[PDB]
């Protein structure tokens, strides 16, 4: 048998992947489920996975001329810009005047 | 800053009928990554901290009745409550939980609308504790009445007093949906032992025609 | 249960300082991201500041940015604002909210004041009654809000009505609570109007009975 889609295998054995936002703490076995737990309050997963530890939130220190432009999620990673002040870096970790 | 502005500002509806809440947005509140708006609605009934009513703008906080729901999309949402219920009676915020700065809309007051019911009147003569400090307080209650709009007027020796007197007013209650009313006419001393009758007349819809409400100073 | 529960307001002069403290119970208080919203007299609602659970990263209104500051001690569950020069627009109620995406959670609030003057407690006086009476108490002349009343220390909570206070020309503050009882119940039942007022530690107990001729 092969494995169906959002799946991994493990031993031989096809456990479902982790929905986003989730980490796992337990592979399945041929009679339970995958067990998966939530992401962090500061922490988030955007994948179907098989991670054992979530990503901690960009943050956007204000002293590094940073707003907001869309907080944190479980599931998607902060997105931050610059607000009057213009980016110095394409990847945008830092802006100037 | 994201600005979140809510129509109506006020807002009267009837027992079992459909409130309609409506909220914009300058920006758009969707998430594109997990697909999720991020608008959610609060409520305020007095004295308490907002309550959380539904997130992601649809989703229902657990213990919500069936009865609150969420809907809209993009900049435009709107939350409806259906079969009003007298404990309805709050005000209600939709809120920014898109990002920094978190911003509320500006608010909402929900009136219940209800059947007439009059005003119950009592009237309060002055402490002699408060009159051995040269300050004569009058209390003229307008208890449990509803519609809101009533009539009171001061009267000492058949003369219509103007001026002198403050009136305070009550949320309109989770239960009964009635609203209750206090007049305070304020004198000296001095000028509180110069007369004898002291009357408050109440005019409002309930009654048959306006009830007064009177004390002899001193008796 | 879940709770959350703020201290610390009181009356403050012009540019000066306060903190805020915030007592959580009920939960794993590490896990959470707490927040302070405030919300003025009159007003509507408005988020202050935030901190993150995990790195206890930290975001500012701007209306508060260089002034106030927020954090957190996971140890002692608690969250604080350190208020520094206050101007007279921060005088609001203060509310203790934890987030996961959402405030789902609120503390009660307590009252921050932010004032040119003094602390004056209020005077309490008697509204005595003649099926149904009604008895009260007159709060009168107190500066700043809020005062508190119950009667027989929370035990009668039936039909009390405590009316939003009036300013007076005086520039001070006066209320009155009211309560309406079986008039059988006059001469038998004591009837006690409990009122506090915090920032002048006014403590009083007036007990409201029918006066004889």
């Amino acid at each position: 048998t092969a494995c169906r889609e959002k799946q991994y295998l493990i031993n031989s054995q096809c456990c479902s992947l982790c929905q986003p936002g989730q980490k796992l703490v337990s592979d399945c076995t041929e009679f339970t489920e995958t067990e998966c737990l939530p992401c962090g309050e500061s922490e988030f997963l955007d994948t179907w996975n098989r991670e054992t530890h979530c990503h901690q939130h960009k943050y956007c220190d204000p002293n590094l001329g940073l707003r907001v432009q869309q907080k944190g999620t479980s599931e998607t990673d902060t997105i931050c810009t610059c607000e009057g002040w213009h980016c110095t870096s394409e990847a945008c970790e830092s802006c100037v005047l | 800053d994201i600005v979140m502005t809510q129509s109506p500002d006020s807002l009267a509806v009837s027992l079992g009928e459909r409130a309609t809440i409506n909220c914009k947005s300058s920006q758009s509140l969707l998430n594109l990554g997990n697909q999720k708006n991020y608008l959610t609605w609060f409520q305020q009934k007095p004295g308490q901290p907002p309550k959380l009513l539904i997130y992601w703008a649809s989703t229902r906080e657990s213990g919500v009745p069936d009865r609150f729901s969420g809907s809209g999309s993009g900049t435009d949402f709107t939350l409806t409550i259906s079969s009003l219920q007298a404990e309805d009676v709050a005000v209600y915020y939709c809120q920014n939980d898109y990002t920094y700065p978190l911003t509320f809309g500006q608010g909402t007051k929900l009136e219940i609308k209800r059947t007439v019911a009059a005003p119950s009147v009592f009237i309060f003569p002055p402490s002699d504790e408060q009159l051995k400090s040269g300050t004569a307080s009058v209390v003229c209650l307008l208890n449990n009445f509803y519609p809101r709009e009533a009539k009171v007027q001061w009267k000492v020796d058949n003369a219509l007093q103007s001026g002198n007197s403050q009136e305070s007013v009550t949320e309109q209650d989770s239960k009964d949906s009635t609203y209750s009313l206090s007049s305070t006419l304020t004198l000296s001393k001095a000028d509180y032992e110069k007369h004898k009758v002291y009357a408050c007349e109440v005019t409002h819809q309930g009654l048959s025609s306006p009830v007064t409400k009177s004390f002899n100073r001193g008796e | 249960e879940v709770q959350l529960v703020e201290s610390g307001g009181g009356l403050v002069k012009p540019g000066g300082s306060l903190r805020l403290s915030c007592a959580a119970s009920g939960f794993t208080f590490s896990d959470y991201g707490m927040n302070w919203v405030r919300q003025a007299p009159g007003k509507g609602l408005e988020w202050v500041s935030y901190i993150s659970s995990g790195r206890s990263n930290i975001y500012y209104a701007d209306t508060v940015k260089g002034r106030f500051t927020i954090s957190r001690d996971n140890a002692k569950n608690s969250l604080y604002l350190q208020m520094n020069s206050l101007r007279a627009e921060d005088t609001a109620v203060y509310y203790c909210a934890r987030s996961w995406g959402y405030f789902d959670v609120w503390g009660q609030g307590t009252t921050v004041t932010v004032s040119s003057a003094s602390t004056k407690g209020p005077s309490v006086f008697p509204l005595a009654p003649s099926g149904t009476a009604a008895l009260g108490c007159l709060v009168k002349d107190y500066f700043p809000e809020p005062v508190t009343v119950s009667w027989n220390s929370g035990a009668l909570t039936s039909g009390v009505h405590t009316f939003p206070a009036v300013l007076q020309s005086s520039g001070l503050y006066s209320l009155s609570s009211v309560v309406t009882v079986p008039s059988s119940s006059l001469g038998t039942q004591t009837y006690i109007c409990n009122v506090n007022h915090k920032p002048s530690n006014t403590k009083v107990d007036k007990k409201v009975e029918p006066k004889s001729c």
